[PDB]
RNA sequence: CCUGCGACGC
RNA sequence: GCGUCGCAGGCCUUUUUAUU
DNA sequence: GGGTATTCGCCGTGAATAAAAAGGGTAC
DNA sequence: GTACGGAAAAATAACACGGCGAATACCC
């Protein structure tokens, strides 16, 4: 039943988000970047 | 022999006879060449008897 | 533009065969679910699909060409009405393919199933507990979209 | 040895050679020639080509394809050596050790019974004649009808009449086990009742098909019969077709309801707004189904029927309710075929596929395995039933 | 069917399997390459001994 | 419209005219092999080029030649009609005029004689081969076009996604010449797919320096130096593509500054300002190459090497010497890269001489080098003429890639031609250029049966010259006659080896006139140098854009060769090079004329073609503003005054096969290939039933094909019989000497390729007017000059209690009563009596140690008698061997049936028994008969002339003319004795052979396999009986019940247009004959009919009646009162409204739908169901010849196992995929049972017998003897393995 | 070595 | 309930077609 | 001259069964 | 018509992918 021949991202729902894994810096606009 | 009997006979054979292996059964397709229970359901119970 | 036609199209034709009924109750009209039998048998689930009834009833839509890419012109046509030489023409490379794809498979999903079978062929339960403690983590798979 | 590398004899008196015969002469007479030779006290340089010679013969006796070029004779076609009959496709290992052929078995077209059971199928006569040869010998020889086994022998072969009722004897509880041609998981392989049937083909169930993957549009099976008790015992309690009702891939059915039951029971548990006999109360299944074949009510009425379903909330007794029902005429009808143990919102709906589907996984989950079997065939037999008359 | 005879060869042969199967069990034991083997065997060179 | 169409009119659907009638089907392999057999002049296609390519024949200077003349080809012994009962080949003797000559130059004396040289196949008029007997076909192959391919590597070898391209030459006979490339940028060469090797090996092996190969490859830019500021050649279109690193100065004026971009406004102003003469720095001259070498007139000595870069100590020393111009090479990036540089710098060969040691070491591995024998090995490989020939169109492909005018050469290579090759590959990889495609029809070639003959001709001449060579090297001359040195075992040995085993040299399936036509237009990719089936691929299976017209894209088998095995369309020919064509018609700008022009594959390309199905407005103008068309692999919308060409017909893209669907544009592409494959399976009954749905196309198979008698000359039908009948020719026809009659045998029942019965029954009347062209007897699926494979019965689509469940079909009991789909089956028996030691072998009756009962079925000559009903274990022929032991033939367990002919064949020196004498007066009193018949009618013309004249020489001339004639008769009876009694050849060491046909007939049962046109298959479930049936209101019940599930699924939705459409007909029919039933004039007959076949809309059928007598109207009445024929054809079908309007025609309702009544209980179905009319079709696939039980019987002598297949009783095969089942289950028993007992272990199998026959269910395990087998033959490889204790 | 056939002894 | 006499059989490779 | 390290040959692999023919030693 | 069975022409033929081992060319 298998084969053979061969930017920005949009959340679905309300929630809140959950960063793990990251190292940032507060810059002067307000923004959130990443180091890592 | 189970190794023979999946793919390339001639090396398998070749290494079994320049290294001297003794096999023992321990398995299905072993059981399946000389023709006896296999160890799985009544066999694995014949086998514990 | 030809994919939104399309959907028009199939949108149209699963309106027009939801209800398909005028029938009295005493003395005025009521809408019903239709006692047809192509719908019955494609909505009971028995045989075939929507999609069938898409490619039987509406236009069949885009067709793809054996070097992978699409046609930009389609078929407007059903199966119901007379098809031209050319809409039968784009649809054999299709049926080619697939024909050709379902005779290409079974060699190497016989090998697949063949070499899994002979990878494990000695594993035989033969006690209840060893007394362990490691193990995997169970979580559900997330990618993106959805779960 | 000789016998494993025989010389066959031919209709025209001519004795064909096989390749290892023309090997082994080969290297038997390169080798007389290199002893003849070696009496002769010969110079240096014809000895250096014949034991090479020699080398090249042993090398192609041993396997033929190895170094330098495969010899061919008369056919152009490399010689078969004593590798090519362990290795490949044709050796010893995948040919005769692996798979064989095996005695007691038959193979036939295979067809549609709706009339059977999910744990017994149609066996022809003269399929089961002849696979059950010796049974019927010693229960000859038993009853005293024939001393002699070839006087048994010619009895079956003449078919008298109560070698029909000896070959029946045999076969009422002696299993058969039918096997399709692709064999992918171990549904292929299941165990049935053998029915003695008229005609050359394979009446198979309509139930398993889904397990065997197999429609009747030239379809052939292979059957097999078990002889000894531990074979039997196995066949009943192992691959027994109503003990292989769940796959061990995922744990889904494999039981479910094809496209003709699914269609009767979507015609028959329906409703339209105005037909005969609409708004009518009832006081059971009863006088619903006396409705329905006498002709005073249509299939699809919105009717009011009292019906007595039971709970088994408490610790494992059964209670009863009755009320009125707000249910059409089909559906009362199909509510004789339900057990007791399954309530009634299970068939006040359409039936599609998925709900029988969840009906069946219901019916096992609450009852158990033993009335989820006659509850399937009481369900196939009602659609094939109710899918005649729409 | 299981009885067996003999060739006496009046010159010693070399066994194809453990020579041209790789890896060669005679070119690994004497640390040789196999074409120098496959040379001394099919009479085109010469080695001391 | 003729006798043969007049009896029974088919109903024309469609509205698009004829311009172009359908051609022969046959016609291509009739061409090929007239192309090949006939005498053609000026070297061309046939015999005649293969004995001028290899005649003369030269010796070693010992002046002689052997030259060839003329040929002429023998007459056959025996006719087709011999060769079939005999068992010989219909052939004919080869007998060609050779010449001798010997010099001292002048000649003393020419020797001239006939030479045979074997014997070669004659094909029959319908396009078969007899080889022994059996009829064979000669399958057409399609293979690669000779010349040169560009392909692309496309990215799957350096896994970086790098594409590289490839150039090679496949000539039509001789070794492979590749081209390949590097990652690295250096061009390859390869022979043979051997190790490759740089392609500058090869440029010096053609006698090249490295100055020639940098010209051929590379420009030259001058750098000449001046006094000072270093001035060089600039040209301005060198700079496209390059950054300018230094500042570009001429004349003062500043042009591009340093580290600027070159953009084409710069370029603009470069052309205007005519400047070639530019200021260039030193660093920059170190990064170019340098051209050739520099010498000094003074010193003498080697600076610089060629193809090396550039350093200042270098360019200092050629500043000294003097040199004022420099030589150098143009490299870019883009445009011209360097690729035949680092080709260079990778050779390390510098010589023709160790290029040519390179070729034979890569050629010749593990030889010794020399240098004549590698002039000889290099010459040998592209250059002569006996290894290496291109054909014409192989050197016209080659000459048309590499954009040449002339399409003629020679068939060798050349220097120019490989150095062309490369300027391509070298253009393709640069970018100017691209890769052509090798599933283009342009590039495919098709082989036929006189160039594979021809080849093998070829073979076998070529074998002949070299005996020739060697008996004439050795011996002297004029004392011999060119007899003995031409050998004809050769050109027999492969002739035979050609025409009975080979790949394209197969049996033809005689169960159907459909499967012959079939299998004679087979293109098929496989075969000798083809493809092969299970290592094929993806790209070579799809069908291409290029098949419109040429080859069907629904007619190829599913399995393991889908695309690989087409079919042939319907329109499409052969080009004289080899390749496919479709005819077009004409588009001028003012008219759409009707000329025809025969489009090649790449002619198609350039044009633009209409649709097929365009509508005009019957003048010659398109209707539309805009029509759909195609120009280069694809389809748009054109403008009117745009287009060039229009398709000929709309069934053109079809094959013969796929065009007898009815309603074929409202079915799947699968459905339609399914039908298309099972319509050529169908076995024929008894009798024949047309088709009330048809096409059209049914009359062009049974007209084409050799199984009806089409009459040669028209005339008056003389006498009728069920085996012969007798055409009294007209005097418009008649031949102006020795006029007569015409004489048709009719083939009844005998035995087919496939043990089916094909039988020949008349069709015409006594007195009756016949023409030419006109069919006399139908054949086997033929009625009335139709082709009817089926029979067409009440269907209905109901599902009926789960019998018709998932592909099941309910058969009613009146088609099994009325004997309808009952097929009969012939085999074949022989008794080969052989020569041998201890006495022969005799066939008398006395046979010892048999009762009488036995006996009683033989006759006094020992053979079973004709119409006796055998049955399994009867003795046929008797036949004894002395030691006297018992060797007859006696019947096979199983099969049955009755003795109709007995064909017994015997040698010159034995004596003939009383049946062969008795066939022999048969076959003489036949000869006897069909002689007296002409006999009779020159005597009654003579007695005529004698009362003519009487009413005195001339009666004495008259009657010496009678005795003469009386004396010419008996001659012929004569010849006509010998020919019956001239004998027939066996086996060396064969006394006789006898033959005993038996015939049975199988009629249907549950098992059986049936299917329509549609690709609806099933196999019966249960006959019911006709109580059981539905019925409608007036009684009628239905014959096939029908499962409607499978239409919404699988998408065929012609099958409910033909019940429609079917039951429309019938519906004619019924009203025609209860019209004929009641006592009705002719008027009201004949009105109604015409309003019957003037329905439709704008039809182009035009049948009028007021031309038909009253006797013609009645038996076209009687042969219309079982159902009008319909016509639909294949997409110019009829639309549904003209089946409404056929209904309305009859009593019938318009949806179709009819109210049913049960049969079982009584009441009234709820729904409407579809009851009509479904031409049913009985495949070759039936239950009685697939049963098969087994419980002992025979096993093998090396490996103690079952055998395998039903007529040797062998049982089923337990494969591993069944084992792997068992231990997933616990059935550990169940697997040791089927390992040991019912498989291997001889003692355990019988303990196992005695077991159950004493009635104990237990067994031994015991050891299987495959083990034993397989440890005897690893321990016979000196490896000790063996069980320990 | 195993199957099937025909014949004969106690 | 078995044993003796006589007869037939136990294949290999390649190609083609069909089915799943 | 030692330690790598890309290339290039070479061997192994490529699903599962039923029927119907054709050939079983060619040379000097 | 009985008897050695080999190697060189044959107007031979010619798959895609993957893993392992040997000849060989870079890099200090
Ligand atoms: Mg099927």
């Amino acid at each position: 039943q298998l084969t053979m021949r061969t930017s920005s991202i949009q959340v679905k729902n309300k929630g809140s988000i959950k960063l793990s894994n990251v190292k940032s810096v507060v810059n002067s606009s307000g923004k959130l970047v990443i180091t890592s | 022999i189970s190794a023979a009997s999946f793919q390339e006979t001639t090396r398998v054979l070749t290494e079994a006879a320049v290294a001297g292996k003794r096999d023992e059964l321990r398995g299905l397709k072993e059981n399946v060449i000389v023709g006896r229970l296999i160890p799985a359901g009544t066999g694995y119970a014949y086998h514990q008897d | 533009i030809w994919a939104a036609a399309n959907d028009r199209v199939s949108k149209a034709m699963m309106d027009n065969l939801q209800t398909e009924t005028v029938i009295n109750r005493d003395g005025q009209e009521e809408k019903q679910v239709s006692f047809n039998s192509i719908y019955m048998m494609a909505d009971s689930g028995a045989r075939g699909s929507a999609a069938q009834i898409r490619q039987l009833a509406g236009m069949r839509g885009l067709m793809a060409k054996p070097d992978g890419s699409i046609i930009e012109t389609p078929i407007t046509a059903n199966f119901r009405e007379g098809l031209n030489v050319l809409q039968y023409f784009i649809s054999t490379h299709g049926a080619r393919k697939g024909l050709a794809d379902t005779a290409l498979k079974t060699a190497n999903s016989g090998y697949l199933t063949r070499r899994l079978v002979d990878v494990a062929q000695d594993l035989v339960v033969t006690e209840d507990d060893c007394g362990t403690h490691e193990g995997i983590m169970m979580t559900p798979v997330i990618e993106g979209g959805d779960v | 040895p000789p016998d494993l590398r025989p010389l066959v004899p031919l209709d025209g008196g001519r004795f064909a050679t096989s390749d290892l015969n023309d090997l082994y002469r080969r290297v038997i007479n390169r080798n007389n020639r290199l002893k003849r030779l070696l009496d002769l006290a010969a110079p240096d340089i014809i000895v250096r080509n014949e034991k090479r010679m020699l080398q090249e013969a042993v090398d192609a006796l041993l396997d033929n394809g190895r170094r330098g070029r495969a010899i061919t004779g008369s056919n152009k076609r490399p010689l078969k050596s004593l590798a090519d009959m362990i290795k490949g496709k044709q050796g010893r290992f995948r040919q005769n050790l692996l798979g064989k052929r095996v005695d007691y078995s038959g193979r036939s077209v295979i067809t549609v019974g709706p009339y059977l059971r999910l744990h017994q199928c149609g066996l022809p006569k003269k399929m089961a004649l002849e696979l059950f040869k010796p049974f019927i010998y010693g229960k000859l020889e038993l009853r005293g009808l024939a001393t002699t086994i070839k006087a048994a022998k010619k009895m079956v072969e003449r078919e008298e009449a109560v070698v029909w009722d000896i070959l029946d004897e045999v076969i009422r509880e002696h299993p058969v086990l039918l096997n399709r041609a692709p064999t992918l998981h171990r549904l292929g392989i299941q165990a049935f009742e053998p029915v003695l049937i008229e005609g050359k083909a394979i009446q198979l169930h309509p139930l398993v098909c889904a397990a065997y993957n197999a429609d009747f549009d030239g379809d052939q099976m292979a059957v097999h019969v078990p002889l000894t008790l531990e074979a039997q015992l196995e066949a009943r309690a192992l691959m027994m077709s109503t003990n292989n009702i769940l796959s061990p891939a995922n744990g889904e059915p494999i039981i479910v309801p094809s496209q003709d039951v699914v269609l009767g029971l979507y015609y028959m548990t329906r409703d339209c707004v105005n037909a005969k006999g609409e708004g009518m109360v009832l006081t059971g299944p009863k006088e619903a189904e006396r409705l329905y074949r006498s002709g005073l009510a249509s299939l699809h009425a919105r009717v009011k029927v009292r019906i007595t379903e039971y709970e088994k909330d408490a610790n494992g007794e059964l209670v009863a309710k009755t009320s009125l029902k707000d249910t059409t005429v089909g559906r009362a009808i199909l509510w004789m075929i339900v057990p007791k143990g399954l309530p009634y919102s299970i068939v006040n709906q359409a039936l599609g596929k998925k709900a029988i589907s969840k009906m069946l996984n219901t019916c096992y989950r609450i009852l158990g395995l033993k009335p989820t079997v006659i509850f399937a065939d009481q369900i196939m037999y009602t659609g094939f039933a109710y899918a005649a008359r729409s | 069917r299981e009885r067996m005879g003999h060739i006496e060869l009046a010159s010693p042969t070399a066994h194809i399997w453990f020579l041209k199967s790789l890896p060669s069990r005679i070119g690994l034991l004497l640390d040789m390459p196999l074409r120098d083997i496959e040379r001394v065997l099919y009479f085109e060179s010469y080695v001391v001994i | 419209y003729s006798y043969t169409e007049k009896k029974r009119i088919r109903k024309d659907f469609g509205k698009r005219p004829q311009v172009l009638d359908v051609p022969y089907l046959l016609s291509i392999q009739l061409d090929s092999f007239q192309k090949f057999i006939e005498q053609d002049p000026e070297g061309q296609y046939g015999l005649e080029a293969a004995f001028r390519s290899v005649f003369p024949i030269q010796s070693y200077s010992g002046n002689s030649e052997l030259q060839y003349v003329s040929y002429r080809l023998g007459e056959p012994v025996f006719d087709v009609q011999e060769c079939q009962i005999r068992g010989v080949t219909y052939s004919a003797p080869l007998r060609v005029k050779l010449r001798l000559v010997i010099y001292e130059g002048t000649v003393k004396d020419i020797k001239e004689q006939e030479v045979y040289m074997g014997e070669i196949p004659l094909m029959t008029d319908n396009g078969t081969f007899v080889i022994n007997g059996t009829e064979r076909v000669i399958v057409s192959q399609l293979h690669r076009s000779p010349g040169v391919f560009f392909d692309s590597d496309k990215g799957k070898t350096h896994s970086s996604g790098k594409v590289l391209y490839n150039a090679r030459i496949i000539p039509y006979r001789g070794s492979w010449l590749d081209f390949e490339f590097d990652p690295k940028d250096n061009l390859f060469v390869r022979i043979d797919r051997r190790r490759k090797l740089p392609a500058t090996i090869i440029l010096r092996a053609l006698n090249y320096t490295t100055e020639q190969i940098l010209d051929l490859f590379f420009e030259k830019v001058i750098f000449e130096i001046r006094d000072n500021k270093l001035q060089m050649e600039l040209v301005p279109e060198r700079l496209r593509g390059e950054t300018a690193s230094f500042d570009i100065e001429a004349n003062g004026k500043v042009y591009v500054e340093k580290g600027r971009r070159i953009t084409a406004r710069h370029i603009r102003q470069l052309e205007k300002d005519d400047v070639k003469l530019i200021e260039v720095p030193v660093e920059y001259i170190a990064g170019k190459v340098v051209a050739k070498d520099y010498i000094d007139e003074s010193t003498g000595e080697l600076i610089c090497a060629a193809n090396m870069e550039l350093s200042l100590d270098l360019l200092a020393k050629l500043s000294q010497s003097g040199h004022k111009r420099i030589e150098t090479l143009f490299t870019n990036d883009l445009d011209h890269g360097p690729y035949i540089s680092e080709t260079l710098r990778v050779d390390p060969t510098n010589d023709r001489l160790s290029a040519l040691v390179e070729i034979y070491r890569m050629m010749r591995p593990g030889e010794p080098p020399t240098r004549e024998a590698a002039e000889s090995l290099f010459e040998n490989l592209f250059f002569s003429e006996d290894r290496y020939d291109l054909s014409a169109v192989g050197r016209m492909k080659f000459n048309r890639s590499l954009l040449r005018e002339e399409i003629e050469g020679s068939g060798i290579l050349s220097k120019d031609d490989i150095i062309d090759v490369m300027k391509k590959l070298i253009d393709i990889r640069n970018g100017k250029g691209e890769v052509d495609d090798i599933d283009h029809l342009g590039n495919r070639r098709i082989r036929s049966v006189g160039e594979m003959a021809e080849n093998q001709f070829r073979v076998g001449l070529v074998r002949v010259e070299r005996a020739v060579k060697e008996r004439l090297s050795l011996g002297d001359l004029d004392t011999l006659m060119p007899q003995d040195m031409i050998n004809a075992k050769p050109i027999s040995a492969a002739v035979k080896e050609f025409f009975g085993s080979s790949q394209l040299s197969q049996f033809m399936d005689q169960n159907n006139p459909l499967s012959e036509i079939t299998h004679k237009r087979r293109i098929s990719a496989l075969g000798p140098g083809g493809l092969t089936r299970e290592r094929a691929g993806f790209e070579v299976r799809d069908v291409h854009p290029t098949h419109y017209g040429r080859v069907c894209p629904i007619e190829t088998p599913e399995g393991p060769n889908i695309g690989l095995i087409n079919s042939l369309s319907v329109y499409a020919q052969t080009n004289e090079y080899g390749f496919l064509e479709t005819p077009y018609r004409k588009v001028t700008d003012g008219v759409v004329t009707d000329e025809i022009h025969y489009l090649s594959a790449i002619e198609e390309g350039n044009y633009v073609i209409a649709q097929a199905n365009s509508n005009l407005d019957e003048e010659g103008h398109f209707v539309e503003d805009l029509v759909t068309c195609r120009s280069k692999g694809e389809s748009s919308l054109f403008s009117r005054d745009q287009v060039d060409y229009m398709d000929v017909s709309t069934q053109q893209v079809v094959s013969v096969g796929a065009s007898l669907i009815p309603f074929l544009e409202h079915d799947d592409a699968n459905r339609a290939l399914m039908g298309a494959n099972m319509q050529r399976q169908a076995v024929p009954t008894l009798r024949a039933d047309k088709p009330l749905v048809g096409t059209g196309m049914e009359r062009a198979v049974a007209v084409d094909s050799g199984v009806t008698a089409v009459a040669k000359r028209g005339g008056v039908v003389q006498y009728v019989d069920a085996s012969r009948i007798v055409i009294k020719v007209n005097e418009d026809e008649m031949y102006p000497g020795e006029a007569g009659i015409d004489i048709y045998n009719l083939t009844k029942y005998t035995r087919s390729n496939q043990n089916t019965c094909i039988n020949q029954m008349p069709c015409v009347s006594l007195g009756e007017p016949v023409e030419r062209g006109d069919v006399l007897a139908d054949g086997p699926s033929t009625d009335l000059g139709e082709l009817a494979l089926g029979q067409n019965m009440r269907v209905a689509f109901m599902p009926w209690n789960g019998y018709n469940f998932e592909d099941s079909i309910l058969v009613s009991e009146r088609v099994v009563q009325e004997d309808r789909f009952t097929t009969i089956h012939i085999q074949e028996l022989a008794c080969v009596s052989r020569d041998t030691k201890l006495g022969p072998e005799e066939i008398t009756a006395d046979i010892p140690n048999v009762g009488e009962a036995a006996l009683s079925k033989l006759d006094e000559s020992g053979i079973v008698y004709i119409g006796a009903e055998v049955t399994g274990g009867d003795i046929l022929v008797g036949k004894v061997t002395p030691k006297v032991k018992d060797s007859s033939l006696r019947v096979p367990n199983g099969v049955s049936g009755t003795v109709i002919d007995v064909q017994v064949f015997t040698r010159d020196g034995v004596e003939k028994d009383k049946r062969a004498l008795e066939i022999e007066e048969m076959q003489l009193k036949q000869a006897k008969k069909d002689l007296s018949e002409e006999l009779q009618i020159l005597e009654a013309g003579l007695f005529s002339r004698i009362r003519a004249v009487l009413v005195q020489n001339q009666l004495e001339q008259l009657a010496e003319q009678y005795d003469e004639l009386k004396h010419e008769f008996e001659k012929k009876l004569e010849a006509k004795r010998r020919k019956i009694t001239q004998g027939d050849d066996l086996a060396p060491g064969v006394l006789k052979i006898v033959k005993v046909y038996l015939a049975v007939k199988r009629r249907i049962q549950p098992g059986d396999k049936m299917a329509g046109r549609h690709g609806n298959k099933g196999v019966i479930s249960k006959i019911n009986p006709i109580e059981d049936m539905p019925y409608d209101e007036n009684g009628t019940p239905v014959d096939i019940v029908l499962n409607p599930l499978g239409v919404p699924s699988r998408m065929n939705i012609g099958q409910i247009l033909e019940t429609h459409l079917g039951m429309a007909a019938k519906g004619i029919g019924d009203k025609i004959n209860a019209m004929l039933k009641q006592q009705q004039e002719v008027a009201k007959l004949r009105e109604f009919i015409q309003r019957a076949y003037d329905l439709g809309a704008d039809v182009r059928q035009k049948v009028d009646l007021s031309t038909f007598s009253d006797e013609e109207v009645m038996r076209l009445a009687e042969n219309l009162r079982k159902g009008m024929p319909i016509a639909t054809p294949v997409f110019d079908g009829a639309k549904e409204a003209e089946i409404k309007e056929l209904l309305k025609l009859g009593d019938l309702p318009t949806s179709g739908q009819i109210r049913l009544y049960d049969g079982r209980t009584g009441e009234q179905f709820e729904r409407p169901v579809t009851v009509g009319y479904m031409y049913m079709l009985k495949l070759n696939h039936l239950v009685d010849d697939k049963m098969h039980a087994r419980s002992t019987g025979s096993y093998s002598l090396v490996t103690q196992q079952p055998l395998g297949g039903k007529a040797q009783f062998g049982g089923q095969r337990f494969g591993e995929m069944e084992v792997w089942a068992l231990e997933a289950y616990g059935a550990a028993y169940t697997l040791q049972e089927m390992l040991t007992v019912k498989s291997d272990d001889v003692n355990g199998r019988t303990k196992m017998y005695k077991n159950i026959v004493d009635g104990n269910h237990q067994m031994e395990p015991g050891m299987p003897e495959s083990f034993n087998v397989l440890l005897k033959e690893i321990r016979s490889l000196g490896i000790n393995i063996e069980l320990e204790d």
